[PDB]
């Protein structure tokens, strides 16, 4: 049978938040001009020019 | 600076050749052999001014 004291509780949570997926939309991304691009040795690739 | 157009005009004014069927390698290979030559005395003294 229904006991009131054994069947009443006090629940706790947060007030508000927001969940963000797609974390990489907060990243601004630019690129050096492709004639000035270098490899790992800090020496330019396509030395043919 | 890309030096194809310097050596391309080199072969236009030597009137014998047809430049439209010369590929790109021979223009950048003619470069690397023409770079080892010393500059003559009249065009070099202009540059030092």
């Amino acid at each position: 049978q229904f006991d009131f004291r054994a069947s009443m509780h006090m629940l706790t949570s947060n007030l508000t938040f927001t969940v963000y997926s797609d974390l990489l939309a907060f990243v601004s991304a630019d690129t050096v001009e492709p004639i000035n691009a270098v490899a790992f040795d800090n020496m330019r690739i396509m030395n043919e020019l | 600076k890309k030096m194809k157009s310097i050596v391309e005009d080199f072969l236009k004014r030597l009137q014998i050749f047809d430049v439209a069927r010369v590929p790109d390698d021979q223009m950048y290979r003619l470069r690397d052999r023409l770079r080892l030559l010393p500059v003559e005395i009249r065009r070099l003294d202009i540059f030092n001014l």
